[PDB]
RNA sequence: CCCCGGCGAGGGGAGUGAAAAAGAACCUGAAACCGUGUACGUACAAGCAGUGGGAGCACGCUUAGGCGUGUGACUGCGUAC
RNA sequence: ACGGGGCUAAACCAUGCACCGAAGCUGCGGCAGCGACGCUUAUGCGUUGUUGGGUAGGGGAGCGUUCUGUAAGCCUGCGAAGGUGUGCUGUGAGGCAUGCUGGAGGUAUCAGAAGUGCGAAUGCUGACAUAAGUAACGAUAAAGCGGGUGAAAAGCCCGCU
């Protein structure tokens, strides 16, 4: 099976109109160190609501 | 062209336009369809019509008052600074000059000016007369010329 | 005298894609299927050249026929007054008449009126 | 000078009432889609709604000759196979009897986008009673 | 005063970066930077770098500060394909195209 | 030479030059094709996608000129080569 | 098994008068062919009649492209060709002017010669689309974790399973 017509551009972005992406909506910021994290994330110096769990 | 006779792909299976020949005029590097060869343009002209042309010519020039009829015309040294200012003196800058027995000095003097020529009686043509603006003859020249026309 | 034909050709491909401006998809862009567009374009408008007075008269008369019958009076029966009057007046006018004058189109069927009865 | 062309947003339209009680059906759809399309204004345009609208009561009041009103039938198919379903007159007058009087308008109406806009300004009602009299219509003895 | 930053034969499709592109156009760059540290995409981190390198010129060529600077515009056009031939069966070959793209971000105060 | 970057790639400055939108993927740089921006249209609407009519909007005017340009709601006709 | 709505006429028959209706006919403007009559031609202009759908095909007349002469001329770094817009113009092929780009050639006129005009040939070559960010990532022997290195480690190194 395959096309008999070559589809349109127009018909290409059509089907492209939910590809987008969905950006994170909003960061949360840790109570002790002021990091931005993602939301039930460890921060990237690992932090954790306020505690460092990891000491790396 | 140079190839091989070779059929690039079988005839039929395949699915491309049939093909017999890399060298076809239709592919690319391939031969030209009707190639030149080496001709000869040269026309036939009546010995008639080419006098008769000459004549034509002739009798427009005096009517265009562009031929300028001398009893003699040569230099002494072959030095192109006498031509020039010969011709200076005559108020003709682009010019055809004929005379009856060529002259090497006259010859020498005129090589290197480009808007004039010298040429002898026998060695007119029909392109000269007119595409010079003035046309010089001696008066053996002419004579030479009648003679030569009939 | 070998001749290439780039130049020419492109300037001949280019006048028919600028006549396809406006055109849908390929049709305005490449230059076989604009070709193809632009002639029929061509035809249409050959076409519609005479069209288009067969759908202003018709205009005209639907229009003619609504203003006479608020007057009491058919476009059949009014037209045929207006030449039994010696009216000479064309439908591109009465129909004119009809929206921006009332009263002189009143007029008109009076003067039709008259010569039925 | 070109010919004069009404505009949608200039274009005035008058509210009317007509009782369909003992009206033949088939020529009251007529003068219903006369004016509806404005056929009746000498502004009429063919690609703009120059109409009027159009309330009309006694819907199920309305008439048919011959042995129509129990012979003429209202075919429609459901779009599944076999769904070719079809209702007498009669049957169509006490299920929906405002839907005969649509029906019938709806043919004679222009086919498109503007004719299914024309649609939109008739009003049918079984009844007697109207709920449009802050429309002020005025009775359109046809 | 804008400030344009480029990443010119960039190894990635040009619709594969765009859907990244198309997170960040109009937003602050502070905005911005967070949007591409938290998008799941090789082409986030090939826009980031792009983007926090238009800031540096913004700042050390421009003089301007990265409190005000936006992304104003930003755009990923084709680059260069590379030709790959890729055998398939019954000694057929498919070309392989490396699609490239170029990355163009605009950052400007204004 | 400076800056971002992985002592990258790539880029931004600076400098050279008549020109760097001549930067080595280098004269000119068309078309298909792919994008960004702006104007207008478009989510009750059926078909060779135009054509005739035509509102509205945007914009250039002139300037009360009532013209041009872009778009094209709606509508007649219309089955490519 | 009226094109539909619908119709008891909006059906049928007879008669009559209106109207609608084509690129037919008429009106107005324009073009061309063929006659005729002449002016009187210099061989064109002027009346007048008439004609002007068209495949195969026959006849007639042109446009434009490259090259040769005309041309050691003319145009051109105060910007050529080419590219890209715009306006004007001819019945058409077309032409002219001009903004931007371009950065060095172009060429009147009248003649001459053709590798002289492309949308088709499952044409040839190159470029780029589409399907589509889809199928697939090549044996179902299998991986887990700690440490290291590094811009970055599921895949590299070391270790233990
Ligand atoms: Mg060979
Ligand atoms: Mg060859
Ligand atoms: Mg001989
Ligand atoms: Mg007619
Ligand atoms: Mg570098
Ligand atoms: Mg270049
Ligand atoms: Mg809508
Ligand atoms: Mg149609
Ligand atoms: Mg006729
Ligand atoms: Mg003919
Ligand atoms: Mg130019
Ligand atoms: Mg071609
Ligand atoms: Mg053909
Ligand atoms: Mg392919
Ligand atoms: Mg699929
Ligand atoms: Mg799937
Ligand atoms: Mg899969
Ligand atoms: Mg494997
Ligand atoms: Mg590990």
């Amino acid at each position: 099976a395959v096309q008999q017509n070559k589809p349109t551009r127009s018909k290409r972005g059509m089907r492209r109109s939910h590809d987008a992406l969905t950006a994170v909506t909003s960061l949360s910021v840790d109570k002790t160190s002021g990091e931005k994290h993602l939301r039930h994330h460890i921060t990237a110096d690992g932090y954790y609501r306020g505690r460092k769990v990891i000491a790396k | 062209v140079t190839g091989s006779g070779k059929k690039p792909w079988r005839q039929k299976g395949t699915g491309r336009a049939r093909s017999g020949s890399i060298k076809s005029p239709i592919w690319r590097s391939g031969g030209v369809t009707f190639a030149a060869r080496p001709q000869d343009h040269s026309q036939k002209v009546n010995k008639k019509m080419y006098r008769g042309a000459l004549k034509s010519i002739l009798s427009e020039l005096v009517r265009q008052d562009r031929l300028i009829v001398v009893e003699k015309f040569s230099v002494e040294a072959p030095k192109t600074k006498l031509l020039a200012q010969k011709l200076k003196d005559m108020a003709l800058e682009d010019v055809l000059i004929i005379t009856g027995e060529l002259d090497e000095n006259l010859f020498l003097a005129a090589r290197n000016l480009h808007k004039v020529d010298v040429r002898d009686a026998t060695g007119i043509d029909p392109v000269s007369l007119i595409a010079f603006d003035k046309v010089v003859m001696t008066a053996d020249a002419v004579k030479q010329v009648e003679e030569m026309l009939a | 005298a070998r001749v290439k034909r780039g130049v020419i050709a492109r300037a001949r491909h280019k006048k028919i894609l600028k006549q396809a401006k406006g055109y849908y998809g390929a049709r305005s862009r490449v230059y076989r299927v604009a070709f193809q567009a632009v002639i029929k374009a061509g035809q249409y408008a050959y076409r519609d050249r005479r069209q288009r007075k067969r759908q202003f008269r018709q205009l005209w008369i639907a229009r003619i026929n609504a203003a006479a019958r608020q007057n009491g009076i058919s476009y059949s029966k009014f037209i045929n007054g207006l030449k039994k009057a010696s009216v000479e007046i064309d439908r591109k006018i009465l129909a004119d008449i009809a929206v921006f004058d009332k009263v002189a189109f009143t007029a008109l069927v009076e003067k039709a009126k008259a010569a039925l009865a | 000078m070109k010919t004069f062309t009404a505009k949608p947003e200039t274009v005035k339209r008058d509210w009317y009432v007509v009782d369909a009680t003992g009206k033949t059906l088939g020529r009251l759809a007529t003068e219903l889609a006369r004016r509806l399309r404005g056929k009746h204004k000498a502004e009429y345009t063919p690609h703009v709604d120059t109409g009027d609208y159009i309330i009309v009561l006694n819907a199920d009041k309305v008439a048919v000759t011959g042995n129509k009103r129990t012979d003429k039938v209202y075919y429609h198919h459901t779009g599944h196979i076999g769904g070719i379903k079809q209702a007498t007159f009669e049957e169509m007058i006490a299920r929906r009897p405002e839907r005969v009087i649509e029906i019938a308008v709806k043919g004679m109406l222009p086919k498109g986008p503007l004719g299914r806009a024309m649609f939109r300004k008739l009003k049918v009602y079984a009844g007697n009673e109207h709920n449009h009299a802050a429309q002020q219509p005025q009775v359109l003895d046809i | 005063m804008e400030t344009i930053a480029k990443h010119r034969h960039a190894r990635s499709s040009a619709q594969k970066v765009r859907l990244v592109a198309d997170l960040i156009r109009g937003k602050k760059v502070s905005q911005a930077l967070d949007i591409l540290t938290y998008t799941n995409k090789k082409a986030a981190v090939l826009v980031k770098k792009v983007l926090e390198s238009a800031i540096a010129n913004a700042e050390h060529n421009d003089g301007a500060d990265i409190d005000d600077l936006k992304v104003t515009k930003i755009f990923v056009d084709e680059g260069p394909s590379m030709k790959r031939i890729m055998p398939r069966a019954k000694g057929r070959a498919d070309r392989i195209l490396k699609r490239t793209s170029h990355i163009t971000v605009v950052v400007s105060d204004r």
